[PDB]
């Protein structure tokens, strides 16, 4: 009926653990900010570039990973985790407890374990990008939306056959009414795309990502309408990309019903759909004011023409515009060229533009103060002898494929 | 009806029989305690008076010596 | 043909890490110091005492053993490691490279993983002692004695039914010539008993355990005749439990054979041989010397009688004894105890010993003043009147029986 | 046959046209290169020449500047 002397000594040694335990936490922040001191320092405002440049030369591993630990940042990137262990994702989760928002992409060896520590080891996350976390059976799936139940308010996988229809009814059913932000690519198991209208409730919604659903006929106009008419006022990102099955009818019936005058829009692509007409998109683009749109592609919608193009540029997007792509339309001459003048615009895809030619490239140099690459991939017409004014670089030419 | 325990330094401890009964390792008479600190000694057999009392208020241990008293509670099996 | 200003900021970079490791793991020294300081201290020489209050209070495990962390102690012994994980292993193995005998008793969750980083982290290991380990498959085995190749002077493996004769082989072939010492012990699937004496030739080879054989003929007169010739030299520990198949051929051709006079026993334990008799045993003690004797077993051999045990203590073993195990040798009488008079016995097991009464624990009592606990489970002719001088403790009472 | 290069503060730099040729971003002229410090351009520029050089000792990269100078490389794409 009482507790042995030994049992109450190892309780008061066991009790002075776990307090001595944060003042080794705060030892390990003195060392890691040692390591950034001694290679010249590094703020917090950097380290998502830090990131990129080593993601981008394969150089993000279990051993640089230790610059990014005990660091008061609070939306992390990571390009490229394939060399992350689970070790590594686990121990991110335990030093890096201010995180919010969080993306990893190329995370092949995020396994259950790492899954579990990310969900419960943050617990200001409410934000987690993964692509191709191909280790995540659909039960694990749940048992993690579960524990992110009414926390997680923006979710985007990619890259994985084993995130199933119950895998998605569960984020739904746990986290439906708390997202805002939802992004599905490229996922060969999902069909119930039907569901997320009755689900996406809530009403900031702002972000929807669809890409390269397995069977194309699961995203049809009829699901895209009604999806529109429950998100439509607060939408900032719309991404369809390979929903071959779309038609004009989601433009007639879905975004001209249900997107407002005063668009918020900063973000548009809608890329190989085929059946999209340069009609609707004239249609839709002069009812409505695209003063935010800040990306935009069309990447082989195959119809698309000069109209499209003039009717968005002239609607307000024309002086917002940082990145278009307009890769593979065909059907473009160069009048739709003549109103392209933005003043923001950086980056232009118009590989296998037909009608590109070196006056094309010349006028447009002229009249984008800010167009630093321009892709001609395709464009035979381009020559030699386009001229490029300071500043602007032009890719794909023959000598990219010789 | 007493029984004394001697420590490390050649300060003395007496206890209640019946308290000292509680140690499997304490038949005695005379035990000599060497290895163990005066200030471990006085905390066990502060223990033992507290456990036949009792056998409610928590025992206080000091956080200096928790270990120590940790080893002297095993070989005292209390 | 020439590194990119990227790839060579990544290798400065990369390698000050290296070196900054070596920094902070001197951080971890100094804080895993001041946990073991703030709760008054501990001494290397009592780190192990340290471990074994915990293991007997189930308190092992990964945070408690913090603890044990960033010390220069060399041989650690965790008396019940249920409770620690697959990572409190190999944070184990990271933080205590000074290790050269490691066991880990009812280490349950030890894994491939887990045993790998042992191998691997621990450069000076040389003894390890594993209690079951049942997550090691048999190709696991291999990869670790592979690794151990040269390195393993001493290992014992206990209960578990995946340690296979192949990985019994492996053992042998890799490490083989380096033994010192080996344990096997409750191996239901180890039946070649037969290839110890052609691999166990290290001339300085002193500890042999064998314990519980699957298919008790298994472990034969034959092979321990042939080990014995082999070994007899240099053994200071000898334990054959449950070995049935045994019978006085081991006695006369094995150990009188194959034990030095000058014998440098220290360790004897012969438990469950129901066939040995007392005549040999006796036969075998008059030959040797055994000045060196701390722990001897007879535990269930259920033949032996008087002049085994006389012979014994008479042949050099009654000066140095600390335990000694006489448990359910029916055939003993008084006179046996008569000559049981040694000035460092402490322990003396003699649970279902028919013949002991009041005055046989009267007797031991005054002639034994080291002596502490007597085990008389079973001896129901002991009394309550049975005396016990100050300092004595008897174990086994009716009272523990109702 | 040179071309021009600003760094944060006022300091300038010069470098052959063949040597700012291996940076893909840098296509001038003049080029104005804020959020970077006197001392990163000056390595940089040392690397370009050094590119254009052996396009073998070893460059040599001062500690104190890895992390600045790993961001500079990305940017300029060297
Ligand atoms: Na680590
Ligand atoms: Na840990």
């Amino acid at each position: 009926s009482v507790s042995s002397l030994q049992s109450l000594c190892i309780t008061k040694i066991s009790e002075n653990i776990s307090k001595w335990q944060k003042e080794a936490d705060e030892s390990s922040k003195l060392v890691f900010n040692k390591l950034r001191d001694v290679l010249g320092g590094v703020s917090t405002a950097n380290l998502n570039n830090l990131a990129k440049a080593l993601s981008k030369n394969r150089a993000l591993n279990d051993h640089t990973l230790q610059l990014f630990l005990k660091t008061d940042l609070k939306r992390l990137t990571f390009s490229d985790c394939s060399k992350i262990s689970f070790d590594g994702y686990k121990t991110l989760a335990i030093f890096s407890p201010h995180l919010t928002e969080l993306s990893l992409q190329m995370c092949g060896q995020l396994n259950h374990e790492s899954l579990l520590y990310i969900a419960e080891k943050l617990p200001n996350l409410k934000s987690l990008n993964l692509d191709g976390p191909f280790l995540i059976n659909e039960d694990t799936w749940e048992k993690f939306f579960v524990i992110m139940k009414g926390r997680l308010e923006e979710f985007h996988i990619s890259n994985t056959h084993r995130f199933t229809d119950k895998s998605l009814s569960n984020l739904l059913i746990n986290c439906g009414s708390t997202l805002v932000s939802l992004g599905l690519s490229r996922l060969d198991s999902i069909s119930n795309y039907a569901l997320l209208p009755q689900y996406l409730v809530n009403d900031e919604f702002h972000s929807l990502c669809i890409e390269y659903p397995f069977n194309e006929e699961d995203v049809n106009d009829e699901i895209i309408i009604n999806l529109l008419g429950q998100i439509g006022r607060t939408l900032r990102k719309l991404v369809l990309n390979g929903c071959i099955d779309l038609t004009d009818s989601m433009i007639i019936n879905g975004l001209t019903a249900f997107i407002p005058e005063k668009c918020p829009l900063e973000v548009l692509s809608l890329e190989e759909s085929d059946q999209i007409t340069t009609d609707s998109l004239s249609y839709f683009f002069s009812k409505v004011e695209l003063n935010n749109l800040i990306e935009c592609s069309f990447r082989r919608c195959l119809q698309l023409g000069d109209m499209a193009i003039i009717e968005l540029l002239l609607n307000g997007a024309r002086d917002s515009l940082r990145s278009l792509n307009l890769n593979s339309l065909k059907e473009l001459t160069k009048e739709a060229f003549v109103a392209l003048a933005c003043p923001n615009l950086t980056y232009l895809d118009l590989g296998f533009v037909r009608c590109v030619d070196d006056s094309v490239i010349q006028m447009l140099g002229e009249q984008n103060p800010n167009l630093t690459v321009i892709d001609v991939f395709g464009d035979n017409l381009v020559t030699e002898k386009a001229t490029m004014r300071p500043g602007l670089t032009l890719i794909g030419r023959q000598s990219d494929s010789i | 009806d007493f029984v004394t325990l001697v420590s490390k330094d050649d300060k003395e401890y007496e206890i209640s029989r019946s308290a000292a009964m509680i140690s499997p390792t304490l038949k005695a008479g005379r035990i000599e305690l060497k290895q163990f600190d005066s200030h471990i000694l006085e905390k066990a057999v502060e223990y033992l008076n507290y456990n036949l009392k009792y056998s409610i208020p928590e025992f206080e241990i000091p956080t200096e010596m928790s270990l120590e008293l940790l080893l002297a509670a095993d070989y005292l099996s209390i």
